[PDB]
């Protein structure tokens, strides 16, 4: 509602690095709120493709950032009679950042691993990996959960179980108010998805340069499947955590898997220990349901609330047609130990491959109602198609039916307004949660400030 | 007695017959000052009207066009009349009706293109030596529906970068199968390999050079492949007056829209032609699969009938797939395709089985409704699509137009057109509302109130300004 539309603020990256496909907040050890950028198309030191993370401090005007510089150097180790190897050509360092404490944790998930042993490997394959850091103290880490030293062929005679060689760890993230970080590795599995969690404080202490494989013993990675229904769901499509079952002390995950069950898309709650609570199914085949997950409280029962995107649906139009335009779900928590209903609303995109819910942020109570309220990108929506990003407002039975504002594109065609956001935090201090919109198809990042509501 | 035309008062002529279809009006001078000039047209002409006088539209619809349907699609330049009658003048006045009828024929040996796009990743092996002599005995069981076959073909397997190909060693991008005891191609996306032709021969001896890849991932990227198969009409060569049939073969899952992302390709579907000289598709590493509602569009587009022939381990997917693309059929592939045959024969009679009518750019304020005739003469009220057709069969509709007052444009044009069908019926409305006494009007009459008023039609009105 009272999103400034005017006066915006537009930060900006090297041509052709995508920088904002990823963003977030970040809050040093004096709370003084940065944007951390992700540039998964940066070049590196060979004028290759590598990705890059840059951390934009607060300004009004804008402008150019400083990196957050990680190493980009392909490592290599000749221990135990073998050759381990990571390889960081397109691995697209900044396909997605996140921010918890001092501390930011950029990930690439296409960074490749393979091992030798003299004729045989283990196969060139994308693992994933996540760069750790803590700017203010230039403290590094990384963490590689799906790295092995298993040859090829033993995977053959074990029918291809427990295969991690694929995850693409880093492809989604998240951390815990504890200090837990949740990696989503859609590839895992050989295919079927995986997630990965492990306290940072054990991944800074258990890391040092050049060892490579190294155990994190506090790590906890989810489990393989023989069911066909979580075959090719790229389970860890899209990772969130809330508070679903009523135990305070234990964190429960949510977890997108957009075809999962033959394209059909699902999203499911677990506990730590990945044990299924609940689990929503798609509507509609290859709308890509759990595209996008989001997790608050919109109708102001202290009970986190699920919203789930659905990009791809096809709603249902005169004459017997179909059209692509998206679609959100809403699912309220009930009171007590019960399971999720049906969805409490519907929202639905208009523009024609508008691609409406592939992207939800918080954005925390913006109207300062009580209630807090959401984001929902249409990355070529608009009448224009340029790009859209609508607000819906929280209310005491959900959320408002209609946007409260509309954020129209202010850059060109093919920018993907809206592919990432995040909301929920006062970067000025005038006491407003603020909005960072990315497009990455223009290499900038947009400031939506908060004003008083008119 | 009074009616309608005359209780209401109106004040022109013009808002005579905007009263009902019924009303005329009477533009005669010698009428009585009592007496009203908008009545029925047999009370003025009672009331000693002169009747040229008298304006009275009459709802009419004349054909301007109504070739003969043809019984023989072969032959001719496409100067095949499908669709009768191809062309009509309708004229409504305000909130009047008129009706008319259409006919429909599914012309029997109507030429056909078939263009077999077919799986070649390593799940398809043994699917090869089951089609080597496909085209010459395909040409043998069309020959007895159309004498103008085509039949073209392309292969595909899925997008060649990681993690869906392999990368190591560096033996195991030029032969994918190495780290096995055999050669396979290497990878590739999507490749088009016979433009359609009626030489059947060159399918055979095509096919018979023909070998598999071999991918990571189950599901396959034949998603790009029905897409540039469609939008690439010069290369694959469909041509304008004939059905197509894209026949698309797979034992297994498929790529979707978003899945690329996976790869490192977030960039959206264009929706189109990729394929240059060297018969390839180029954005196979740079662009995301395509949505199903795209695939729709560019089908629909370029009137495209796409077959899903699947194994009977995915034929629930295709199943659901092509409920969600209109006009798309299904049928089971045996596990080695020796019954792909069969297969098409039986879709292309399923495909020639139905007639849709479909409307475009009709005029807001009109509105119409149908009343089909399918079977042996059996009217069926409020439908406007027959089913369990043959080949030569024919049907008719009958159709009812319903316009709501009066338009400001009193002349526009609409089209009906059965799904897939190259000729169709056009609409020449026109919406009489006025009086041909208002094109010799007298503005500032000195009979109207010493010039402040204008003398049409035998009345005076209020000037402009007033
Ligand atoms: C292609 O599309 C078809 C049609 O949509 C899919 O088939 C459906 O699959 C779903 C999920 O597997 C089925 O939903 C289940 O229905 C069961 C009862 O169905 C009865 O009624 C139908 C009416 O036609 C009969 O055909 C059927 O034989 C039964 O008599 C319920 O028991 C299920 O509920 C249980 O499981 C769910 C979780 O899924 C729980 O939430 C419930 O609490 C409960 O425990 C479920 O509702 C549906 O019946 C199927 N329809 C048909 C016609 O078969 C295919 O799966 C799909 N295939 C692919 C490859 O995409
Ligand atoms: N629970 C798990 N961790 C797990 C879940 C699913 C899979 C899987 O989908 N495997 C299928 C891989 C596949 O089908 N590859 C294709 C690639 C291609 O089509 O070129 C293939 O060659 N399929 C062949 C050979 C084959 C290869 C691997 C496994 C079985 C069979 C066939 O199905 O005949 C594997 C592991
Ligand atoms: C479609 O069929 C309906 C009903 O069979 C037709 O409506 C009838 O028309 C006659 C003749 O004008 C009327 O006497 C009946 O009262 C109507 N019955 C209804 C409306 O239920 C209708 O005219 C047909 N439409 C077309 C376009 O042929
Ligand atoms: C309208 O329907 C009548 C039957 O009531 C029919 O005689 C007439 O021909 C139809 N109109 C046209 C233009 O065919
Ligand atoms: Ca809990
Ligand atoms: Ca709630
Ligand atoms: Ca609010
Ligand atoms: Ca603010
Ligand atoms: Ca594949
Ligand atoms: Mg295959």
């Amino acid at each position: 509602l009272n999103l400034d539309p005017v006066q915006l603020t537009f930060y900006a990256g090297p041509n052709g690095s995508q920088f904002g496909f990823s963003l977030d907040f970040h809050k040093d050890s004096h709370g003084r709120v940065a944007i951390v950028v992700g540039a998964p198309r940066t070049l590196g030191p060979s004028q290759e493709e590598t990705g890059g993370v840059f951390l934009c401090p607060w300004r009004a005007e804008g402008g150019q950032c400083p990196s957050l510089l990680f190493d980009l150097r392909d490592e290599t180790r000749n221990v135990g009679s073998q050759t381990l190897q990571t390889f960081k050509a397109r691995q697209g360092l900044g396909a997605s950042v996140v921010s918890w404490s001092d501390v930011i944790v950029a990930c690439a998930p296409w960074q490749h691993w393979n091992v030798l042993e003299k004729t045989e490997e283990a196969e060139k394959t994308p693992v994933g990996s996540c760069f750790l850091a803590q700017p203010e103290s230039g403290r590094r880490a990384e963490y590689s959960p799906c790295r092995g030293n298993t040859l090829s062929r033993i995977y053959v005679e074990n029918d291809f179980s427990w295969d991690k060689r694929y995850c693409e760890a880093g492809f989604s993230s998240v951390v815990t108010q504890a200090g837990e970080l949740v990696l989503g590795a859609p590839g895992g599995y050989y295919f079927l998805g995986l997630l990965a969690q492990a306290p940072v404080a054990d991944i800074f202490s258990s890391y040092r340069p050049g060892i490579l494989l190294w155990h994190v013993s506090s790590q906890s990675l989810s489990f393989d499947s023989s069911n066909p229904e979580y075959f090719d769901g790229y389970w860890g499509y899209s990772v969130a955590v809330g508070e679903f079952d009523g135990d305070l002390n234990t964190t429960e995950y949510v977890v997108g898997a957009p075809t999962w069950s033959w394209t059909l898309g699902a999203v499911e709650i677990l506990d730590s220990y990945y044990q299924r609570l609940h689990r929503l199914r798609g509507e509609q085949m290859a709308s890509y349901f759990g595209h996008s997950v989001a997790v608050t409280d919109v109708n102001g029962d202290g009970r986190h609330d699920l919203l789930v995107g659905a990009p791809l649906y096809m709603e249902s139009r005169a004459d017997r047609k179909l059209a692509e335009v998206g679609r959100v779900y809403l699912f309220l928590q009930p009171r007590g130990p019960h399971a999720l209903g049906a969805p409490s609303l519907l929202l639905t995109g208009t523009q024609l491959y508008g691609r409406f819910g592939s992207a939800i942020a918080p954005l925390g109570d913006l109207d300062r109602d009580g209630y807090n309220d959401i984001a929902v990108a249409a990355p070529y929506g608009g009448p224009s198609g340029r790009g859209q990003v609508l607000v819906f407002l929280g209310q005491s039975e959900g959320l408002r039916s209609r946007p409260s504002q509309v954020l129209d594109s202010p850059f060109p065609t093919g920018s993907a307004f809206g592919f990432s956001l995040r909301g929920a935090v006062d970067i000025d201090d005038n006491g407003y949660p603020d909005l960072i919109v990315g497009a990455y198809g223009a290499n900038q990042v947009a400031v939506y400030r908060a004003q008083p509501v008119v | 007695g009074p009616n309608i035309c005359t209780t209401r008062g109106v004040s022109s002529c013009q808002q005579c017959l905007a009263v009902s279809p019924m009303c005329a009006w009477c533009s005669d001078e010698a009428l009585p000052l009592g007496s009203p000039r908008c009545d029925l047209k047999e009370n003025l002409l009672k009331d000693n009207c002169a009747p040229e006088s008298i304006e009275f539209p009459v709802s009419e619809a004349r054909v301007l066009e109504d070739r003969p349907l043809s019984d023989k699609g072969s032959g001719d330049s496409s100067q095949v009349t499908q669709v009768s009658p191809q062309r009509i003048a309708l004229r409504l006045r305000p909130d009047d009706s008129k009706n008319f009828s259409i006919q429909v024929r599914q012309v029997e040996d109507y030429p056909v293109d078939i263009y077999y796009l077919m799986d070649l990743s390593y799940s398809m092996k043994d699917d090869l030596w089951s089609i080597q002599n496909l085209g010459t005995k395909l040409a043998t069981q069309m020959r007895k529906l159309t004498s103008n076959l085509r039949i073209g073909f392309g292969a595909f397997v899925d997008k060649p970068v990681s993690p869906y190909m392999y990368i190591s060693p560096p033996e195991a991008l030029e032969n994918p199968c190495y780290d096995m005891k055999t050669t396979c191609l290497p990878m590739f996306g999507y490749k088009h390999v016979l433009t359609l032709t009626d030489q059947v021969t060159r399918f055979n001896e095509e096919v018979k050079k023909q070998s598999v890849s071999r991918n990571r991932d189950a599901p396959e990227g034949g998603f790009d492949a029905i897409m540039q198969a469609t939008v690439c009409d010069e290369k694959i060569g469909w041509r304008n007056d004939a059905s197509h049939l894209l026949v698309f073969t797979t034992d297994a899952k498929t790529h979707i829209a978003l899945d690329g992302r996976l790869a490192g390709i977030v960039q959206p579907n264009d929706g189109q032609c990729h394929v240059g000289s060297d018969n390839h598709y180029s954005a196979s590493t740079t662009m995301d699969y395509p949505s199903l509602g795209l695939m729709t569009e560019k089908l629909s587009q370029k009137n495209i009938n796409l077959i899903f022939a699947v194994t009977e381990n995915v034929v629930n997917l295709y199943q659901n797939y092509s409920e969600l693309i209109p006009g798309t059929t299904v049928g089971v592939l045996s596990m080695d395709s020796s019954n792909v045959l069969q297969l098409i024969v039986d879709a292309y009679g399923k495909i020639r089985s139905k007639v849709e009518l479909e409307v475009r750019d009709l005029p807001e304020e009109l509105s119409l409704s149908f009343n089909a005739t399918c079977l042996n003469n059996e009217v069926i009220p409020g439908l406007k699509s027959c089913m369990g057709l043959k080949i030569g069969d024919t049907v008719s509709f009958s159709i009812e137009a319903k316009v709501r007052g009066c338009p400001q444009e009193k002349e526009k044009s609409f089209t009906i057109k059965p799904v897939g069908f190259k000729d169709s019926l056009i609409v020449q409305v026109t919406f009489d509302c006025d009086c041909a006494c208002q094109a010799q009007a007298e503005p500032n009459s000195h009979r109207c109130n010493n010039g402040n008023g204008t003398f049409e039609c035998g009345v005076c009105r209020c000037g402009p300004g007033w």
